[PDB]
Order: structure tokens, then C-alpha cells, then sequence
């Protein structure tokens, strides 16, 4: 019951753009951070575990990194199917706790 | 065929009760930890309880402690969430998931979601 503070709340970008989501752990959580995506009405999907490992089958445009208490997700060239909400999670102790989310939307105009 | 299937949600009035189901398929419940994670309508994901089905170990979030019970039928390969004394605040889509295995404590598989509505 470490809090994960996720920046930003939302962002707008386009197909092809590079994007960076951030989570700050309120305490040291070591490398025990996972990143989930979720599309509306659907269940989360694991993307990254142990702060920087790709889960099977997830697109290589995704990567995680850590620096201290800070965990970052980059998507290097946004594809259509990447416009969804992203959550970080720490699972170092009980309760596992989640960042509040980042909806990644497309700039329309 | 590693999948979790949930069941049991509906409309229920305040101070009512509900038993949700997470039936495992492809692996076995006894081996892993099973989590229930909810998500209120506007909101993000919130962990509620956890159980290790071999030894019977459970942990609960403060919100739920004393109101809910998570249990496991290992023969049936199903976990359960018994939610009694339902407040309007517990309206959410409930998700069970698992920890993959050893040294892999990321929730790698999740069920579809079952919605529990609580109002008059």
C-alpha cells in the first residue's frame, strides 16, 4: 500500500508518435512493477513485468525502464490499436496498488 | 486454454449479498494465487482479496475486510467471492486474475469482468 502516482491523466497524439507514461512509487518497490493496457469494456492485459520485460506476444514498440522510484513506459510509434488506457501496478507488498491511469487518445483535428 | 471465466453479478440492493465465481481452465487453482480486482464505473482498478488455494491463505483490502470472503474449491478449480453487507460504493466490474507462477508475480491472466450494481 505503496502508492503509484501516474502522469499524465490523458494525452492526445497521432499514429506514429512516440509517447511516454510515468509512475512514481511512493517507496522503494525494487523492480516489482507491471504495466497493463485496457480497452473499454475489456479486461486489463499484461504488457510489461519486472519493470522492463515484455510479456509474450506484446508488440516490440513497448518498453519499460526504471530509475529509482520512477517507472516509465514508452511506446515508440503509436499504432491504431494502442489507443487505450495504461496502468502501472506495484506488487512488492500487499495490497498491490495501481496508478490512476493514462488514456492515450488521438488528436482528432 | 488458460482462461478464467467469471459469473454471479447482478443488481442487488444495499445490505444485500452476492457470490461471484472465477472458474479456472488450462491450469490449476491450487498452484497459483487468485486475485479479485474491481473497477468502479468512473474509476481505476482496485485490488480487493487474494487466496492461495493449496494452503487456504487469504489477504483482503480494508474496504472489503469483514464484508467479503474469498474461497477456493480446488476440485472444481473455481475461486469465489462472497460479498455480504453490500454498500452502494461496491458497484464495480469485478475481475479475478492470477499470478503466473514462480518469481512471476504479475497478473498475466484475467477473467472478462462481472458487474455488480448496488442501488435501491
Amino acid at each position: 500500500d505503496i502508492q503509484m502516482t501516474q502522469s499524465p491523466s490523458s494525452l492526445s497524439a497521432s499514429v506514429g508518435d512516440r509517447v511516454t507514461i510515468t509512475c512514481r512509487a511512493s517507496q522503494d518497490v525494487n523492480t516489482a512493477v507491471a504495466w497493463y493496457q485496457q480497452k473499454p469494456g475489456k479486461a486489463p492485459k499484461l504488457l510489461i513485468y519486472s519493470a522492463s520485460f515484455l510479456y509474450s506476444g506484446v508488440p516490440s514498440r513497448f518498453s519499460g525502464s526504471r530509475s529509482g522510484t520512477d517507472f516509465t513506459l514508452t511506446i515508440s510509434s503509436l499504432q491504431p490499436e494502442d489507443f487505450a488506457t495504461y496502468y502501472c501496478q506495484q506488487h512488492y507488498t500487499t495490497p498491490p496498488t495501481f496508478g490512476q491511469g493514462t488514456k492515450v487518445e488521438i488528436k482528432r483535428t | 486454454e488458460v482462461q478464467l471465466v467469471e459469473s454471479g453479478g447482478g443488481l442487488v440492493q444495499p445490505g444485500g449479498s452476492l457470490r461471484l465465481s472465477c472458474a479456472a481452465s488450462g491450469f490449476n487453482i491450487k498452484d497459483t494465487y487468485i486475485h479479485w480486482v474491481r473497477q468502479a464505473p468512473g474509476k481505476g482498478l482496485e485490488w480487493v482479496a487474494r487466496i492461495y488455494p493449496t494452503n487456504g491463505y487469504t489477504r483482503y483490502a480494508d474496504s472489503v475486510k469483514g464484508r467479503f470472503t474469498i474461497s477456493a474449491d480446488t476440485s472444481k478449480n473455481t475461486a469465489y467471492l462472497q460479498m455480504n453487507s453490500l454498500r452502494a460504493e461496491d458497484t464495480a466490474v469485478y475481475y479475478c486474475s492470477r499470478w503466473g507462477g514462480d518469481g512471476f508475480y504479475a497478473m498475466d491472466y484475467w477473467g472478462q469482468g462481472t458487474l455488480v450494481t448496488v442501488s435501491s
